[PDB]
């Protein structure tokens, strides 16, 4: 039928919050938080106050999704009223942020209705005396994620001047800093946190397990009669939400005690419902829950345990071989040379006490050791694996390191995996399970 | 949904939620997606074998493996969707943006925006799948850049016609770890097992080892012309089965180091 | 043509000249009278800078309400005669009096700390002796906003100066030479006294400090009629900047601005208030907006308690008049939300902003968040804190092997195997749930509490690609990461 | 490293192929694609590494494993040509074991020195 596939489609497109914008799913412990936003934006949008504020909660607490959700509901009330400038500290540097706010308020002035030609001197010089400086003003809303890269510990002149124009322009400027940093005053030098406003509003949090079940009950259920298993579908989410033993309701407790984020709970069910063929598998696999656990085994399949079950006989041998020299060592290090010279006396003791196993040879146990290398069981000994940013990762680009001018079985190397917790991944029916312990 | 889920062999939980993240409509696909899996794990075929079921939904594939900086792999995005799009839509008139252009993060969206409004004559919202095919095999490559990906689809408009959509494909799970707090869906490619690099291996190159001419000269010239296809598939079969046996403990579950010791040992 | 090595496509180059001003008369005697010449010193440049007020405007406007505590947030603001700086006023004009009216030049330095009313009164300074020159009894003079942190460049102050003198636009290596030139060797009767104000001095000299003695060597000049008012931050920057016998040559004025005590917080609070506090406005009871002199005649008095705990904690930290006007503007929109929420206007007998409201406006910004913020994480990250600080008290290193960490999580649940809340979630927390899935190295959701701690800025992680020899610090306190973890229930008995 | 290896290459090759022709383009791997879209003739690229011997051995590893991607164009060969001053069997115990096995479907041992056979 097609009202299961129109069953399908809407049930999945809550699941992404690309529901239009008065249907749009805002959870009730998140409520008192998009109010105090909600309050905010429109007693400087419609009442043209100037006031910035900082949003701050970790990554996917919907601050993206609050602001976006704020300014779509008053774009079909005012939408001759303001203007919308968006930055972000990953894309935008110092530099750049100023072609950045030149360009975006240009093509934001046609729709309502150059400022972005020029030098980069003539182009910011433009974009103060517009701002800084009955008919009624544009009023400017700047929305910044990550701000905290433009409070670096250098200059901080992009902050500086927009800060300034929430206490002295004419123009009312409303700015949202979107960040992760609880300790985001302290990045603000003296001159920028005295024009900030001060107001800091924190994310909230989710404090009981009956607020992921409240969430989960408003993103799975539809509240209007499109399919004719609507009413079929929402009695049997709310069987499976009532009952505190049912299936559903064990994999939300586990997220509530180990993630405690709704978004990674998300990604679960979008799944296990676009993968159910029919009503009668999609209202049983909600019932079971039997994808969740295919799901959660999936995301954690080649982690460090899904690596070593995927070894081959030598590949496990050498790897024990090395963590047993590792472990022996006073800094945890050895060679090609040491790990092959444990592993050849490991195999001449199991050939002795006992067909035979063969012992490999130095040239073949090569391919081997660079196997461990690059699926990460072996590291290089002090070693910088990924700089923070580009120009830490340019200056390591044109430096010429020890370890790659040494030879190939004199360098030493570090181990993922120690000895201890290679006893307890390996079965006790390997016959390598005797040396994994000294 | 309305999407073609493809056969593939030993990928089954694989491309059922590769049917589930990828589609046409633009409100059900998620803006990022990782395919991770190590080396030789079957993540381009059954993402390649997934598109050719699939021919009306869009893809530019781009490698950053020859791309070896940020820059030039900016540059690559601006340049392949201008030019997937001509192709797509030649009905559309439209002005050639110069790709080197592109200096910046922000001259890519800059780009991408002027690209994207001069298709909004189109009639329904329609994604267009840029799948960055090992990303992390980029060579300057540092912590900060994947996250400078991951937001680009905020930085565009958000009511275009064309939703510029990213699928990224990605090796180490160190690199990945990195990035957990971001929730953005990811799809595991596990490691085979030795029987399923077996009878991959064995669907892969027994038609090969056929056209093989080794095979082909010698038993027209050998004088034993007693022998059917039957026969050649289970003789170059059975060698694959014995060439695995042999080497298994020195490649491990490679699919790469199996098949340089098939053709080095089949002659 | 050639085949370019590197290509730059963005590349936007100013109009601006490239010769000084030294070369575009011959002769110091054919020199004009600059006073009396169309376009310098901004006689035409009145036309473009007012430009950009239509650009920002629109015609609707539908009746929007204006209470009572709308009102107050109007007048407390920065933008909106004063009381605490009359010693530092009458300094700053006194040396500024003298050296127009007896055609001098010299130069007056002002610092304190960040929100004293130093860029204000300086403001206020040539505000009234632009008053007392238009009054002829001191000669015209031009006055220059510098401000060194709305330049891109530190070297476009003198683009931007010379611009304001002569209106050319030159280059900055052309226009040093154009003011060096028009300072020492162009006439005192062809000129015109020039009052430049160098604000946030510091964000200029950071680089080379080749523009601090720039400005400060020009007023020594004879010819020269030029008052730099050079305001930042620190009392040390022309010494260390410059040096000893620099500094002494020059022979400027120095004045420090204290930060405020708390009376004076009161005189600025309470100054911005005497045309509202104690008076009646007209409130109708259906809309909600008011107007000062179906509608009841209320009353607005805000309590002088209030006023008097809003100065002495403002005060006591850094004494800056910006943080006690946005107190009081945070406390009466605290006050606003309330009086909107009874009464229900929303947006198209006695009011008063209590002890409780500038409390409450005062308390959110000097309490930390990461005690609540990390007594409602996860069991999974409470216990990478709680293993943490168990590591912490075994060494006292306070930086830990991050593979210590795990084998201390995995030794707490191996030890604590009795307690009932352990049992049900060792199954949920190395195989997650249910069978299929191997017991494991590491704690389900060990990635995202690592990088959910390192994100929220609580830890602090150096850079190892060894996933296991990593360390770890902590960045809030020993004393506050304990505090958070002896108030969950499970962690404590543990 | 491995970006100053390319970005000469890709110089050398495009002023190299402007010099027989008688707009610009990023100097990356996105040239051997393009070349018979721009230039109308079939490539035949050849590596001359001079100093094999001094150059680290995980640049020039990484850099074969480059220019192993340029095998899905249909219109390019490439050719690698080392001058290893000493021996053979030291660039193999420096290279890692699936490059010489990349470098084994053809390669020719050519002995070069004044000193053979006198
Ligand atoms: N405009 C939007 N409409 C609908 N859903 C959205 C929107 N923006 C984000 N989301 C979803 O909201 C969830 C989390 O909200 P976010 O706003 O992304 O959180 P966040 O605070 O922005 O995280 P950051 O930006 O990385 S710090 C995710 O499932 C997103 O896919
Ligand atoms: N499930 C499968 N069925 C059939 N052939 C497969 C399968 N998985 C892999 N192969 C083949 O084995 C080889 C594996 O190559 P790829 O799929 O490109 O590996 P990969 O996952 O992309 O790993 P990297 O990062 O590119 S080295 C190809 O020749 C595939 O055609
Ligand atoms: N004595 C005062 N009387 C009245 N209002 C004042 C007084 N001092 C400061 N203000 C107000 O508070 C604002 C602070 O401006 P200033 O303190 O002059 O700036 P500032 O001293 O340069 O601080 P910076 O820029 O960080 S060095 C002024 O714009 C006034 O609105
Ligand atoms: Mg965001
Ligand atoms: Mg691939
Ligand atoms: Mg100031």
């Amino acid at each position: 039928d097609p009202g299961f596939g129109s069953l399908q489609r809407r049930l999945l497109q809550q699941l992404y919050g690309t529901l239009p914008t008065d249907e749009k799913i805002i959870f009730t412990y998140l409520q008192d938080c998009q109010q105090e936003i909600d309050r905010i934006i429109k007693q400087s949008i419609i009442q043209k106050e100037s006031h910035s504020v900082i949003l701050v909660g970790p990554r996917q607490s919907y601050k993206t999704y609050l602001l976006d959700y704020e300014l779509s509901l008053l774009q079909q009330s005012y939408k001759e009223q303001f203007i919308t400038i968006r930055l972000n500290g990953f894309i935008h540097s110092e530099q750049t942020a100023i072609n950045g706010i030149a360009t975006q308020l240009e093509q934001q002035l046609q729709k309502i209705h150059t400022i972005s030609s020029g030098s980069l001197t003539e182009v910011f010089e433009k974009i103060l005396l517009l701002l800084d400086s009955s008919i009624t003003k544009i009023t400017v809303v700047f929305i910044f994620d990550e701000i905290d890269t433009f409070a670096g510990p250098v200059r901080q002149t992009l902050l500086y001047n927009l800060f300034d124009m929430v206490e002295h322009s004419r123009v009312p400027v409303c700015i949202f800093g979107c960040t992760t940093k609880l300790n985001i005053l302290e990045y603000l030098e003296k001159r920028v946190k005295s024009r900030f406003s001060q107001r800091v509003i924190y994310m909230p949090q989710i404090q009981n397990l009956d607020d992921m079940v409240d969430a989960v009950r408003n993103l799975l259920t539809v509240r209007s009669e499109i399919s004719p298993w609507v009413s079929q579908w929402n009695e049997t989410l709310e069987k499976e939400l009532s009952d505190p033993r049912s299936n559903l309701n064990r994999h939300i407790r586990m997220n509530f005690e180990t993630f405690r984020s709704l978004p990674t709970l998300k990604n679960s069910i979008i799944p296990l419902v676009a993968t159910s063929k029919n009503f009668g598998s999609l209202c049983t696999a909600i019932k079971s829950c039997s994808f969740l656990d295919i799901y959660n085994k999936n995301q954690l399949s080649n982690n460090l345990t899904g690596r070593l079950q995927s070894l081959s006989d030598l590949e496990l041998a050498i790897l024990i071989s090395a963590a047993r020299v590792a472990l022996r060592a006073k800094d945890g290090s050895f060679n090609f040379n040491l790990a092959y010279a444990e592993y050849e006396k490991m195999i001449k003791a199991i050939n002795s006490r006992i067909n035979t196993i063969k012992l490999w040879l130095k040239k073949d146990v090569k391919n081997v050791w660079e196997n461990l290398v690059q699926l990460d069981f072996f590291t290089e000994k002090s070693a910088v694996g990924l700089r923070d940013n580009a120009t830490a990762a340019f200056y390591a680009s044109n430096y010429q390191f020890q370890g790659t001018m040494i030879p190939f079985d004199l360098r030493s190397y570090q181990m993922q995996i120690i000895l201890q917790e290679l006893r307890r991944i390996i079965p006790k029916s390997n016959m390598y399970y005797s040396w994994t312990q000294l | 949904m309305n999407v073609t889920t493809p056969e593939v062999a030993f990928r089954e939980y694989q491309t059922n939620c590769l049917a589930s993240y990828i589609s046409a409509d633009p409100d059900i696909t998620p803006s990022n997606l990782i395919l991770q899996g190590y080396s030789g794990t079957g993540k381009t075929y059954t993402l390649k074998k997934y598109f050719n079921a699939n021919p009306n939904l869009h893809a530019v594939w781009l490698e950053p493996v020859e791309l070896v900086s940020w820059k030039p792999l900016l540059q690559a995005i601006a340049r392949t969707v201008q030019y997937k799009l001509k192709t797509l839509y030649p009905n559309i008139p439209t002005t050639d943006y110069d790709p080197l252009q592109v200096e910046e993060p922000f001259l890519l969206v800059k780009t991408l925006h002027n690209i994207f409004v001069q298709y909004e004559s189109l009639q329904e919202k329609t994604c267009l799948f840029l799948i960055l095919d090992g990303f992390d095999s980029l060579q300057d490559l540092d912590a900060a850049l994947f996250n400078k990906y991951i937001k680009l689809n905020e930085l565009l408009p958000k009511d275009s016609k064309i939703n510029i959509k990213f699928i990224y494909t990605m090796l180490e799970t160190s690199f990945l770890q990195r990035y957990s707090t971001h929730c953005i869906p990811t799809v595991m490619f596990p490691r085979y097992n030795v029987d399923e690099v077996s009878t991959i291996l064995v669907m892969s190159r027994c038609g090969e080892l056929m056209e093989d001419s080794c095979l082909r000269k010698r038993i027209i010239e050998e004088q034993i012309t007693d022998c059917t296809d039957d026969q050649f598939q289970n003789v170059a079969a059975n060698f694959i089965h014995l060439i695995v046996q042999a080497f298994h403990s020195y490649t491990g579950n490679d699919i790469f180091a199996l098949n340089d010791l098939i053709d080095f040992k089949w002659p | 043509p050639v085949i370019r090595k590197f290509t730059k496509k963005n590349v936007a180059r100013a109009k601006k000249k490239y010769t000084p001003f030294s070369k575009r008369f011959k002769s110091i005697a054919a020199i004009p009278d600059l006073t009396s010449l169309p376009e310098f010193y901004g006689n035409s440049s009145e036309l473009m800078a007012s430009r950009f007020e239509n650009k920002l405007k629109t015609t609707q406007k539908h009746q929007i309400v204006e209470t009572i505590f709308s009102k107050v947030k109007k007048q407390l603001n920065s933008s909106y005669y004063l009381p605490a700086r009359e010693n530092e006023f009458a300094s700053i004009y006194l040396s500024a009096y003298s050296a127009i009216e007896s055609d001098s030049a010299t130069t007056i330095y002002v610092a304190g700390t960040p929100g004293v009313g130093k860029t204000l009164t300086v403001r206020e300074v040539v505000k009234e002796l632009l008053s007392s020159s238009a009054q002829r009894e001191i000669p015209d003079f031009l006055y220059v906003e510098i401000n060194g942190l709305k330049m891109v460049k530190p070297t476009d102050c003198y683009e931007t100066l010379w611009n304001k003198v002569s209106g050319e636009r030159l280059t900055w290596a052309a226009s040093m030479e154009s003011l060096e030139f028009y300072f020492k060797r162009v006439p005192k009767n062809k000129k015109k006294t020039i009052v430049v104000l160098l604000d946030e001095l510091d964000a200029m000299v950071t680089k080379s400090q080749d523009i601090m003695y720039n400005f400060f060597n020009w007023t020594t000049y004879e010819n020269a009629k030029l008052i730099v008012i050079a305001v930042a931050n620190t009392m040390d920057l022309p010494e260390r900047q410059l040096g000893n016998k620099i500094t002494s040559r020059i022979g400027f004025t120095r004045i420090m601005f204290t930060g405020y005590t708390h009376e004076e917080l009161k005189n600025i609070i309470d100054l911005r208030l005497k045309g509202l506090n104690d008076s009646f406005f007209y409130v109708d009871t259906k809309t909600g907006n008011a107007i000062l002199i179906d509608v009841r005649k209320v009353r607005l008095r805000m309590s002088a308690d209030a006023i008097e705990i809003a100065s002495r904690k403002v005060a006591s930290v850094s004494g800056d008049a910006r943080r006690a006007l946005k107190v009081c503007k945070r406390a009466a929109e605290i006050a606003e939300k309330h009086y909107m929420a009874k009464h229900g206007y929303g947006y198209d007998g006695v009011q008063t902003v209590h002890i409780t409201h500038v409390m409450k406006a005062l308390n959110e910004t000097l309490n930390s968040h990461v005690i609540t913020f990390m007594t409602r994480l996860s069991f999974t990250a409470k216990l990478f804190i709680y293993a943490l600080l168990n590591l912490m008290k075994k060494n006292g290193s306070q930086e830990q092997e991050l593979g210590d960490i795990v084998d201390e999580i995995k030794l707490l649940i191996e030890v604590n195997g009795s307690n009932k809340f352990v049992m049900e979630i060792a199954k949920t927390l190395f195989q997650q749930g249910s069978d299929n899935i191997s017991e494991q190295l590491r704690i389900i959701s060990w990635d995202f509490v690592l990088n959910q701690l390192l994100d929220a800025g609580i830890l602090f992680k150096q850079t190892m690609k060894n996933d296991r020899i990593c360390c770890v610090k902590l960045n809030i306190s020993v004393e506050e990461a304990k505090r958070a973890m002896n108030e969950d229930e499970t962690l404590r008995n543990l | 490293n491995v970006r100053m290896m390319l970005r000469r290459s890709m110089y050398k090759l495009y002023s190299a192929a402007d010099a027989e022709e008688h707009n610009d383009v990023s100097y990356d791997l996105s040239l051997v694609e393009n070349f018979k879209r721009l230039f109308g003739k079939d490539l035949a690229m050849v590596f001359n590494f001079k100093d094999v011997d001094s150059i680290n051995f995980n640049t020039l590893d990484n850099f074969i494993i480059l220019l192993k991607s340029a095998f899905k164009y249909d219109h390019v060969k490439i050719s690698l040509i080392f001058n290893i001053n000493t021996n053979l069997s030291n660039i193999e115990k420096n290279l890692r074991q699936s490059t010489i096995r990349l470098l084994k479907r053809n390669y020719h041992k050519l002995d070069v020195s004044s000193n053979k056979g006198f």
